[PDB]
RNA sequence: AUAUGUUAAGUGGAAAAGGAUGUGGCGUUGCCCAGACAAC
RNA sequence: UUGGCACCUCGAUGUCGGCUCAUCGCAUCCUGGGGCUGUAGUCGGUCCCAAGGGUUGGGCUGUUCGCCCAUUAAAGCGGUACGCGAGCUGGGUUCAGAACGUCGUGAGACAGUUCGGUCCCUAUCCGUCGUGGGCGUAGGAAAUUUGAGAGGAGCUGUCCUU
RNA sequence: GGGAUAAGUGCUGAAAGCAUCUAAGCAUGAAGCCCCCCUCAAGAUGAGAUUUCCCAACUUCGGUUAUAAGAUCCCUCAAAG
């Protein structure tokens, strides 16, 4: 007897959250945003649909690294043309653009996929303490770890 | 994809999957993994109290 | 300065330290200075 | 650490005031202040200060050697100064005073202006010997030691820049 | 000295005192008005707008850009002024000066002003072979068949492939350039004409756009 | 995830003879406050 | 590099040197920064950092290689099917003719010399150089623009003063 | 020309009552790295910004018309092909 739940479009029901990256790992936060940047804390989880909430990232220039990560943690960016392979280490991108620095740390964690796509369109990560999207009404979250 | 539910749900009472299904099966109940993540879904009242037995088990 | 795998003192006056994580020797005539590489 | 259980640090005129992680020094040429560290604490009997360790590790009793004399230097600096004289070694090698500034004249087809800092004092003795007077010994020996990048000791002749008392090794070379 | 567009005349040449001969070229600079003014808070960086030179007025039935349309109409009347041809932004300006409906003149540059000019090359067709690369020819003798194609592309099996700047045939044409340190030698107010040491690029009656030196 | 410890090298995630005050564990034996172990 | 092995290809992976055009490594030839010197000065020797740019015309040989003549700041060493023949040549060598030396009773042979000796192909797909049509960008247009990103450039001598 | 660095040179400084460029700190230092110089660049589907121009009814709004600003077909051409 089959007889199994599938979410549709007229059944899912996203909200918004806020994350504060202010004295938190790389990494150790991302992994957990991308948990729920897809629906995987929810019950109703269906993977052929995107069944995941919206997140903001406010502070985002004073996450942190462990080791000596910020000197040698290189990123390298090849581009097509012969010789062509460009560089900037971990310190100097949180330093400027703090943003694409956790911005393509989570989608990093997100399959490659037409939905993995829309999904991690929903990230918005801002560097300072004050975002514009006060109109969504967006909730505190509070890490687990 | 149950026992993804199964997980979505127990953490909602502070459990992870392993140690409920160890409470439950202690506890001597024998309900599927499909069984267990359609009530989680349609009773929440059902699963609140499935959960209390296999934390007192414990 | 010596750049050798085998760093050792010559001296008496020879001394070992460690700086930036590399083996060294210091005396006062600079041909004895040695670093390990 | 011996000489962070030696903690006398005896004051002076010096008043030593406490933020709790930097500390402050006010005297004679006091109001110079310095972040020194979290673990450590100390404790002042009258007026003297006596730093204390915790947890015994390695790394505090690293930091307790150097958080005491950072303190000794910097409070025994406002009572008392610190000075480095060095001495210039040639034919026609003169330096002189353009007020606060120093142009030097070591050799080269230019001399060289060497502009002052805030809390050092230049003076020339007679046209061949400069000392630099100063609160801040870190300071006073960066200084010392730039203006004697300039032109160091050479070992044939012995021409240069030297420190009062340096002993420079002298080689023979024979046409 | 800071900004203004022009037409390219033609080429010439002048006696300098001490009897030198310097080559040069005719530049006619007239009708430079400032349009619009851009700003930081609005825009988020400061420039001046200017037009060059003046086109017709709006017509019902016109059929081409000799006469303005409406919204250039509207644009070129808010400041009082007629439409222009041509318009360009100058980023190198102090805009505290420049009231908006200015005219700036010829003679806001001096003789002895480094400049730098920047025009639009001059137009050849597909050429593409030795004459857009300065490639070298293949004999044209003893048994050649080889003579005016491009040599090797690529390497074999290492590279299935051919390489992202390879170079070959396919129209010379019409790039903008920048030709930098010229000269004013003279400045014409009457016919109102710069005088500029060297050649520009682009064909006669083209335009210009003359700046002060970067460096 | 529960306990205990080791590593600071991103070692982990490619190799030797040799070299070296890097730091844990375990013993035997010297000089110990009558005063060494250095500086003067 | 000379080899050892015989795993892909014998219902074909078809060629040494040169020409045209490159691209990468650094174990650096020149130019930049340093330590030691048995470095007085001018020159050098040796080692360390460094791959941005640069790195020549002839005579003799099919020649790679090499010798020589004149320069130059310098005339680096390697990988790319010993880079590159659906881009070129065809001097050399494994084709039929002929001759010399030598070996063979002979027909012939050498890997020894020497003269002569046919280089096919209208580009479908990826790739690359240029150049257009369609739709999209929460109304439709005209003009002026910010710059996430990407490419280019990057060499060096002599003389005069101190 | 600016910023950060390599080999190297240092200042203060303990561990280790001395010493020590290093372990906390503070400087300096290459035609190399990032900018500065030149060109392209919002299909940057994250599709950005500014100034100006234009604005309708029927209607079963299912769509039908007719249009506005603005383009194009067609024709005379070259500084373009």
């Amino acid at each position: 007897m089959r007889q199994t739940f599938m979410a549709n479009e007229s059944n899912i029901e996203r909200k918004w959250y806020v994350i504060d990256a202010e004295g938190q790992t790389l990494g150790r936060l991302s992994s957990e945003v991308a948990s729920i940047l897809r629906g995987k804390n929810k019950v109703t989880y269906t993977p052929h649909v995107d069944t995941g909430d919206y997140v903001i990232v406010i502070n985002a220039s004073k996450i942190e690294f462990t080791g000596n990560k910020e000197t040698d943690k290189v990123y390298y960016r090849h581009s097509n043309h012969p010789g062509g392979i460009k560089s900037i280490t971990a310190g100097e991108l949180r330093r400027t653009n703090p943003e694409r620095l956790i911005e393509n740390s989570i989608k990093g964690m997100l399959p490659s996929t037409r939905l993995g796509e829309k999904q991690g369109k929903k990230l918005f990560v801002y560097g300072g303490a004050e975002h514009p999207h006060a109109a969504q009404q967006p909730e505190n979250y509070e890490l687990r770890g | 994809l149950w026992i993804t539910r199964i997980n979505a749900a127990a953490r909602q009472h502070e459990m992870s999957y392993s140690r409920l299904m160890n409470g439950l099966k202690k506890a001597g109940i024998d309900i599927n993994r499909k069984m267990l993540s359609e009530i989680a879904i349609s009773d929440e009242k059902a699963f609140a109290q499935l959960v209390t037995k296999a934390k007192d088990a414990l | 300065m010596k750049v050798r795998p085998s760093v050792k003192p010559i001296c008496e006056k020879c001394k070992v330290i460690k700086r930036k994580g590399k083996v060294m020797v210091i005396c006062e005539n600079p041909k004895h200075k040695q670093r390990q590489g | 650490s011996r000489v962070g259980k030696k903690i006398i640090d005896i004051p002076s005129d010096v008043t030593v005031t406490f933020d709790g992680n930097h500390v402050t020094v006010k005297g004679p040429k006091g109001e110079l202040s310095r972040t020194l560290n979290e673990r450590m604490t100390f404790k002042q009997e009258e007026n003297t200060i006596e730093v204390v360790r915790p947890s015994d590790s390695k790394e505090d009793r690293t930091n307790h050697g150097t958080t005491r004399a950072l303190l000794n230097n910097m409070v025994q600096g406002v009572s008392q100064g610190y000075v480095k004289v060095l001495e210039l070694v040639g034919v026609g090698y003169r330096a002189q005073m353009q007020g606060k500034d120093l142009i030097l004249n070591v050799g080269y087809s230019h001399p060289v202006e060497i502009k002052a800092e805030e809390n050092i004092t230049f003076s020339v003795e007679k046209n061949t010997v400069v000392k630099v007077e100063g609160i801040s010994k870190e300071q006073v020996g960066a200084l010392a030691s730039n203006i004697r990048s300039v032109r160091p000791p050479e070992p044939y002749k012995g021409k240069g820049i030297r420190y009062q008392g340096e002993y420079v090794r002298r080689k023979e070379g024979k046409t | 000295t800071k900004g203004i567009l022009g037409r390219k005349i033609g080429m010439t040449q002048v006696f300098g005192e001490n009897g030198e001969l310097i080559p040069v070229t005719v530049v006619e600079a007239k009708e430079n008005v400032v349009l619009q003014k851009k700003t930081v808070e609005v825009d988020g960086y400061n420039a001046i707008q200017v037009g060059f030179e003046d086109k017709k007025a709006y017509k019902k039935d016109a059929k081409s850009n000799k006469y303005a349309n409406k919204p250039a109409e509207g644009h070129a009347k808010k400041a009082d002024a007629a439409p222009k041809r041509f318009i360009r932004e100058f980023r190198n300006v102090d805009v505290d000066a420049y009231e908006v409906g200015q005219e700036v003149s010829v003679d806001t540059f001096v003789a002895g002003d480094v400049i730098d000019v920047t025009g639009v090359s001059k137009g050849k067709g597909f050429q593409g072979a030795i004459k857009r690369h300065g490639q070298s020819r293949g004999p044209m003798s003893h048994g050649s068949h080889f003579h005016r194609a491009p040599g090797s592309v690529g390497m074999a099996s290492d590279a299935s492939r051919v390489f992202k700047g390879q170079k070959m045939p396919g129209r010379m044409g019409g790039n903008t350039v920048t030709v930098q340190n010229l000269e004013v030698v003279q400045v014409d107010t009457e016919n109102k004409v710069i005088l500029v040491k060297g050649n520009v690029p682009g064909p006669k009656k083209g335009l210009v756009e003359i700046r002060t030196s970067i460096k």
